[PDB]
């Protein structure tokens, strides 16, 4: 509706009967393609992220967001839980970090 | 649908086979490509993924599609069958 | 936070 693609905001401009629209538009470029899957199983139980999906780069298996590759630590804070291992199709075996067990361990 | 007495009728400019050729091209755009083709370069998304999404954008979370995939198929494809009978059936 | 903050450590 306005410009072709995502838009973002318009510039409105003057014509003797009319108007002209500028419209900035975000449009995606240099796309690559990954691993993706919609669960990962830690310790018999379904972990899902907060807004995002879950990446792998052939080997190491990310969280990152919708429209950028930007890749994170599956942690708990990034990441909630909801139902068992077993319902959900898709799910494989990985891990999700603790931030809290170093720092309560070898610490104090 | 005469021609007679001056009036004359003009053949549409672009029949209907690539009518049907750009609405096949606007569902396979929606089928592998998400709302991506509707933007810029149509980008790869899977369609229970592109549905967990659009889920997510209608704000209910994965897990009434992933715990009910089967079911979701079920009702999808017994609502799209029924289609075809409320139009055969009703002039 | 105090499960495991108690029973482990
Ligand atoms: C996938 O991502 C991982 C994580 O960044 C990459 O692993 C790193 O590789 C470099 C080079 O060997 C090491 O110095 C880093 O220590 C590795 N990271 C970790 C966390 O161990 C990996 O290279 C990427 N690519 C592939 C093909 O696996
Ligand atoms: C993910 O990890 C779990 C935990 O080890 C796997 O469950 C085991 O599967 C083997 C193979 O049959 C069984 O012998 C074990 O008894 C299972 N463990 C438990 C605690 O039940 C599971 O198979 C893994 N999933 C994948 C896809 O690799
Ligand atoms: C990306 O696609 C190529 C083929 O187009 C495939 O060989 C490769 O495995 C894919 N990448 C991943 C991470 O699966
Ligand atoms: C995805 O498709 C492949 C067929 O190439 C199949 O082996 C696999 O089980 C499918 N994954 C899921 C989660 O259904």
């Amino acid at each position: 509706f306005c410009g072709k693609g995502y838009h973002l905001m318009s510039f409105p401009q003057s014509a003797p009967h009319g108007v002209v629209f500028l419209h900035v538009t975000y449009v995606p470029a240099q796309e690559k393609n990954f691993t993706t899957a919609p669960a990962i199983c830690h310790d018999g139980k379904a972990h899902f992220p907060r807004e995002g999906v879950f990446v792998s780069n052939g080997t190491h298996w990310f969280v990152t967001q919708r429209n950028f590759y930007e890749p994170q630590i599956i942690t708990t804070d990034n990441t909630f839980v909801s139902g068992n291992c077993d319902v959900v199709i898709g799910i494989v075996n990985n891990t999700v970090y603790d931030p809290l067990q170093p720092e309560l361990d070898s610490f104090k | 649908a005469q021609k007679f007495n001056g009036l004359t009728v003009l053949p549409p400019l672009l029949t209907d086979e690539m009518i049907a050729q750009y609405t096949s091209a606007l569902l396979a755009g929606t089928i592998t490509s998400g709302w991506t083709f509707g933007a810029g370069p149509a980008l790869q998304i899977p369609f229970p993924m592109q549905m967990a999404y659009r889920f997510n954008g209608i704000g209910v979370t994965q897990n009434v599609l992933y715990e009910n995939q089967k079911l979701i198929a079920n009702q999808f494809n017994s609502a799209i069958g029924k289609i075809q009978d409320s139009l055969s059936s009703t002039p």
